[PDB]
């Protein structure tokens, strides 16, 4: 059945996860030039993980948003270094709402050999909706003037498919990262992925269609709490491990009721991100539209997965700060996520502006 | 399939309109189990046909969907009506697993027809949270118990006719192991009760239990085994908590077209408060609805019904809090008085929410659960 | 000394409180029809402390805000039912803002006889600051039109001050209790006042200074602050006793970690309470004028003071719902104070806007 | 009066920047105790009289007021700069109290002149929480201790000249009774440290004792009566943490004004955030204001102690996730990155400002205290 291949998609995750997302391979990955797991990307590909969620005219499994979940739920789980949402969420994008030519390019992310990566925030006020970066007709094509913040994991990715506004509002374009008028500078955030800060100096384009942006917004919202959902689960799990070993006062620190009562609100909050994450999935399987379900699932990722990992740092005392320990990347993968496409209070306004206009109509 | 529930719903609303007038929906809600029209709402009900919506057909009921359940327990709140959920949803379903025979054919049907309503008498003053430490005590005498004690907070004693009593019966055994449950008539020779009145507007009662007898054949479950009864019934007794939540989003959804009619909704704060109650509520009704299927299941965890249990009550007093707030200066105003907002029911559900984080598991009490059961963190 | 006759005026006003705020005499006021204590109120005037905070000119003390707060946060400690604050508020707006003729209600005021209210909110919206309720000119005089909701304490009170927009924009107008025109139904609150939703039709008014609405609405918070203080304060108190007392699993409830962490929090936002309001009084006396610190001093009442209350109910269990035990009145005190004049989020927008005001200054 | 404090902060900006330069100060201030030119700027600060700004006169100081010694803080973080708070603001207010006289001579000029910096040495892999369980020994030999065993993230003592040790001397004795404060100099045989790298930027450190021998007059205070020692510097150790809360006031202010000036401070979510942290940053100062005037006068409780430190550092984190979000995009940038605002220190602070909810004392333990000191309520 469809969870029982699931569950097989999980299983797989997990070891090929767990087989590369360890200490030695992670402090090699971080401190490199791309940040990015290229034996990890490759494993990936050839397991099938990289094609599950896209279409069996591409050489996928047609598993759609449900089975990109579960694997980035397990990267989550992980903190493993590879762009799966920036590759996946741009596929997706391309798979719905994009053109034959497009469509072409999902065989090589399928087997490994092309990544993508999306431009979908600016600085500043950045309302990912309204794009400040510019689009202008240009014969059958587009050229693009602007600037795009922070753009995930830039290194090795082939195209970006990047947000902006032309004569008929805001669109989903496709760019070679080779384009002329392209150009990048690297910048480390938080969670130690190299970005790039992007600029496009009329840079050749070519459109999704109409409805790309607004469905890259929400595919890419629930991808994101998707990743937080794995990120808690396991700062929570290693916390809960953790806290059973050391003691204080002669005996477990898991012994105390505060601390129990700490991990009780972690483990709420990770039950609430779930079910709220799985039904953004199912509503955007059963066709919604109007962005509630994912805005929900994304403000828990935001603040219930924030709360969480400060949660699992303040248990850990000093040793949760040692970069030679492992919770401190979930607080830093954690921290970033409730930020990407803005953050809680953020999406609370967006939610909000959503439901009023609903109860107006 | 969704239209019959559509369905359903208009039915349900015909016919709670031929049953309830104005303000009395708002007023027999209030009092609850402890109302003087508790008894007439219950047999109107049972002889009707809907106590047994949700019961197995081997036992009466007509084995309805969980989806259906709700529905109807959705309707009933929204007319303002109480429903015997402690009699039907969590006493029945208990003695359907652990009674005799004989013990199902005395009070099943009656429990069915809306003709017999249980109280439940675990609490003491001593032992509230430490239920396990209850000392009412039944010493046997014969094929009889003689029953001496008192309970406190027992909801609807007072228009109860039967009372599912937990007693002391080995004062020699682990706490957990010397309990037993057995049924005493409201009606026995030493039984009585005193009113207690909650500042949310419900009557409850103390009890009192001099002297009690009762056959021995109205315990229910094994002598000393009545620890898995009572947990068994308050596992049940999280159905109607979900239904609560039910509420509290038809009320979220009120006070949202409130708003949209006189301004209130222009306020970005406002908004912003609709969007993280409407998000709290999201999380709290899908929780809901799968610790539903796993209890009527035998398959809910103590972890998750604790986890589940604790974030919906609290959920329900940020939203009570939140929709306040919204309300501004009407906010404040009790219901039948000039000026209140959707009669009031705001204004007085916030002076109820905050029973429920204790009753029905204390929420600390459920954290503790949750660690060491769902995350295996030693006690002690 | 300034402070030495602040803490005579406290210990007095504890002693007069805790005198007739009894389980008895809090049960006959609260089910009377004025919800008003007669003889506290009379009690207080004979003692001085209802001039304690007005000025020497009509029989008062001269101590200002300050004394009022003392006299307030001892009155929430005892949830004692008499209408001080609206009295007091409107006698002070009266005392740095009125008319001679409106400052010579002020002995009346001092020695118990005169009793006022003050009518500054409104259904809906009810944006204080800018009433919908209108002011037009006659002669020397206004005629006010509009309806106020919500008039607390307004059970034998002879005038009111109404806030109404007028043509030069919003104010404070005195008006008669029996004025051609005035109506009100008597409403009851959570707390359990007798408030009245009022009916002007073109009442005849007298205006005060163009200062007052701000002045008034700034004191007004911090009053209500002051009361909110000590609400809190005895809701604590009462509970740390009860925990004490009350053993469950072999050992005083207080024992519990998760319970001493419940009371350290209120005692944190209790401490946090007090500073802000402290500053507020400390601001006003100043000469400030830009509302910031009687926002926050309020947004700790709206917030921390709920806070302290949910948390005082919880910690009871079952007795704390019993009406014949104290607790209740706290919660309900609390929680109407908290939504008096707006909520805890109306009040962080206000704050917020004046903060980005004084931004771009 | 407040013009002198104006004068004051113009005269210290002025006198930092002929000091800093541009990124060496958010490269000095974000190593700390730990950095390269930390003594440096310590021997700079101590030879222009800056260390004794706020000590008694009487041990050289210049007995200057709160208010000043204040700003002072404020400068230096403002500047970059890192200052000595441990050595000058915590080991040398104990030694002035606890110290032999021959104990303030050797060692208090040498901290005023900026020529001796101190490490603290309490925690070990061991005793965290439970400090008073710590099991490093010193033994005595004759007029020497001999000092075995190790601590853990002891800050600054790579950089140290001295280690204020926490050590066994009666190991039959009450846990709180068999502890000595002993100064160890850090080229003693025997004395070994590794470095410790942190998720916020920082190194701090752990140190090792194998056989090092210290003559006995090195102990401050009485034998086996060291724990009243560690509780004055650990109370001492609050003054640091306003300062802290100064830090994340002006970078409030930073933000409100970039927000401002790039039209963010148009969004309503943004001035609400704002408005919150402005009113949970009042009541910060406020608290930490009547906490120095007590400690400084030896008359601050362990509730209010405690209620401060716990409130002050979790509003610092707080304040740092929500101005973060402020931030946008660019709150994900590192310092030294292309895109960082106000230089990546918002970002950078977010990732050490959860370590002192649980350092200078665990905010748990804390709240315990709230509670037993400050509300009566009985333990165990
Ligand atoms: C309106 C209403 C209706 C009902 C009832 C109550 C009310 C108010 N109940 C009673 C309810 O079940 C009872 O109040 C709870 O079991 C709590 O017991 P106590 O009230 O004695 O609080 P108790 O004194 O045990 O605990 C009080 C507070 O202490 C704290 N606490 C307790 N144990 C703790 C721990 N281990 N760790 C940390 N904190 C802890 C919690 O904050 C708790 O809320 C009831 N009962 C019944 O038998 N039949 C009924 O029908 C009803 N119905
Ligand atoms: C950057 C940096 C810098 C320094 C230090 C740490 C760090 C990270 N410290 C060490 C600091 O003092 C130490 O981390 C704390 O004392 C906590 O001890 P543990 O880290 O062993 O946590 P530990 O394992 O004791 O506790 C870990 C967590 O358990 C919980 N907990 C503990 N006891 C509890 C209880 N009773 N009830 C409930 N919950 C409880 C808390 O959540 C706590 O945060 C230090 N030390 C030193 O000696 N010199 C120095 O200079 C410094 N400086
Ligand atoms: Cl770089
Ligand atoms: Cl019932
Ligand atoms: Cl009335
Ligand atoms: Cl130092």
């Amino acid at each position: 059945t469809l969870g029982e291949e699931l569950t097989e998609l999980q299983g797989l995750a997990r070891q090929i996860f767990t087989d590369h997302a360890t200490h030695q391979r992670l402090r090699a990955v971080e401190t490199s030039e791309s940040r990015i797991d290229e034996t990890l990307w490759r494993e990936l590909a050839g397991a099938g993980l990289l094609g599950v969620a896209l279409p069996e005219a591409a050489g996928g499994a047609g598993l759609g948003l449900g089975a990109l979940c579960v694997l980035l739920e397990e990267q989550g789980r992980h903190v493993a270094p590879v762009p799966l949402w920036p590759t996946l969420v741009a596929a997706l994008a391309i798979a719905e709402h994009g053109t034959a030519e497009q469509r072409d390019l999902l065989p090589g992310v399928v087997d490994g050999s092309r990544r993508l990566t999306v431009a979908l925030e600016e600085f500043g006020v950045g309302d990912v909706a309204a794009p400040g970066c510019t689009a202008v007709p240009d014969g059958d094509g587009w050229r693009l003037s602007g600037t795009k913040a922070v753009v995930p994991s830039i290194t090795g990715a082939a195209h970006l498919l990047v947000s902006a506004t032309g004569p008929d509002g805001p669109g989903l374009f496709l760019v070679d990262a080779d384009a002329p008028g392209l150009s990048w500078e690297r910048t480390e955030t938080t969670s130690r992925d190299m970005a790039g800060n992007l600029t496009l100096d009329a840079v050749p384009a070519r459109a999704l269609g109409p409805a790309a942006l607004p469905w890259t917004l929400d595919v890419a919202r629930t991808a994101l709490a998707a990743v937080q959902l794995g990120v808690a689960s396991g700062a929570l799990h290693i916390t809960a491990s953790y806290l059973k070993e050391r003691e204080q006062f002669g005996r477990p620190l898991g012994t105390f009721q505060a601390v129990q009562h700490q991990l009780a609100d972690c483990y709420i909050e990770i039950e609430a991100m779930r079910v709220c994450l799985w039904q953004a999935v199912c509503a955007a399987e059963d066709g919604a539209t109007d962005g509630k379900a994912a805005l929900v699932a994304k403000w828990w990722a935001d603040e219930g997965g924030l709360n969480v990992v400060h949660r699992t740092q303040h248990l850990h005392g000093g040793i949760g700060v040692d970069v030679d320990y492992p919770i401190h990347r979930y607080f830093l993968w954690g921290k970033q996520i409730s930020g990407t496409l803005g953050g809680a209070s953020a999406d609370l306004q967006r939610l909000g502006d959503l439901i009023a206009e609903g109860a107006a109509s | 399939e969704p239209a019959a529930l559509s369905e359903l719903r208009a039915e349900l609303r015909a016919y709670f309109n031929g049953l309830l007038p104005a303000d009395e929906r708002r007023r027999v809600g209030e009092q609850g189990v402890g109302g003087e029209r508790f008894r007439e709402v219950v047999k109107m009900l049972g002889s009707d046909g809907w106590l047994g919506y949700g019961w197995p057909k081997e036992y009466g009921g007509q084995g309805r969907s969980i989806s259906e359940q709700y529905v109807l327990f959705d309707e009933v709140q929204r007319a303002g009506l109480p429903f015997p959920f402690v009699t039907v949803n969590t006493v029945g379903p208990t003695l359907m697993k652990y009674g005799t025979e004989e013990q199902k054919k005395k009070y099943l049907p009656g429990i069915l027809s809306g003709d017999i309503v249980f109280a439940i008498g675990y609490t003491e003053p001593g032992a509230g949270t430490d239920l396990a430490s209850l000392t009412t005590r039944a010493v046997r005498d014969g094929d009889e118990f003689v029953i001496d004690g008192s309970k406190i907070f027992t909801s609807g004693a007072n228009t109860a006719d039967y009372i599912w009593l937990a007693c002391r019966t080995d004062p020699e055994a682990p706490k957990h192991k010397g309990i037993s449950i057995i049924i005493v008539p409201t009606d026995a020779e030493g039984f009585s009760w005193s009113p207690i009145q909650t500042v949310g507007g419900m009557v409850v009662t103390a009890t009192y239990y001099s002297g009690v007898r009762v056959p021995v054949s109205e315990v229910v479950g094994e002598i000393n085994g009545g620890w898995k009864l009572i947990t068994t019934q308050l596992n049940h007794e999280r159905i109607g908590l979900a239904a609560l939540g039910g509420r509290m989003i038809r009320l979220w959804e009120d006070v949202v077209a409130w708003a949209r009619d006189n301004g209130v909704l222009e306020q970005p704060w406002v908004r912003r408060d609709l969007a993280r109650t409407y998000a709290k509520l999201e999380a709290m009704r899908l929780l809901n609805w799968k610790m539903t299927i796993a209890v009527e299941n035998d398959e809910l965890t103590g972890a998750d019904a604790g986890a589940t249990k604790a974030y919906g009550t609290e959920t329900h007093i940020d939203v009570q809090r939140t929709l306040t707030g919204i309300l501004g200066a009407a906010g404040r105003i009790r219901p039948e008085s000039p000026g209140a907002v959707l009669a009031g029911q705001i204004e007085q559900l916030s002076r109820q929410g905050i029973v429920n984080t204790f009753a029905g598991g204390v929420n600390e009490v459920l954290r503790d659960m949750v660690a060491t059961l769902g995350l295996g963190m030693p006690r002690s």
